[PDB]
């Protein structure tokens, strides 16, 4: 649900995933400055918080 | 991945416009060198012809 808008974004670009601790699910997102930026703009839109 | 390819893509990138500006900037070097030389041996026949020209204008009315 929320790497819908990393398929929306560079699909086999910006590493994104959750790798443990499920008290919260450390959902990383990391490819650049201003796409990244337009894209963390979409996924908060979708539900994100930095 | 992608970005990994494309940041290497844009050091490559940067890199060869670097040394595309580099170049065009050493031809403008070697460019203003030979014509600040050649302009020093254009006019060092004149400073030298002319001062044995007198030399010899004045030796002959001596």
């Amino acid at each position: 649900l929320v790497e819908e808008a990393l398929r929306k974004a560079l699909e086999d670009r910006y590493l994104l995933a959750h790798e443990a601790y499920a008290g919260g699910v450390a959902a990383l997102v990391v490819v650049h400055r201003k796409e990244v930026d337009q894209a963390k703009a979409a996924l908060s839109r979708a539900g994100v918080a930095e | 991945s992608k970005l990994e390819a494309i940041l290497s893509q844009e050091v490559e990138a940067e890199i060869q416009a670097l040394l595309q500006e580099a170049e065009a900037k050493a031809e403008a070097v070697k460019r203003e060198a030979e014509e600040k030389a050649k302009a020093l041996l254009q006019a060092r026949e004149r400073a030298l012809e002319a001062q044995y020209r007198a030399a010899l204008r004045r030796a002959e009315s001596a």
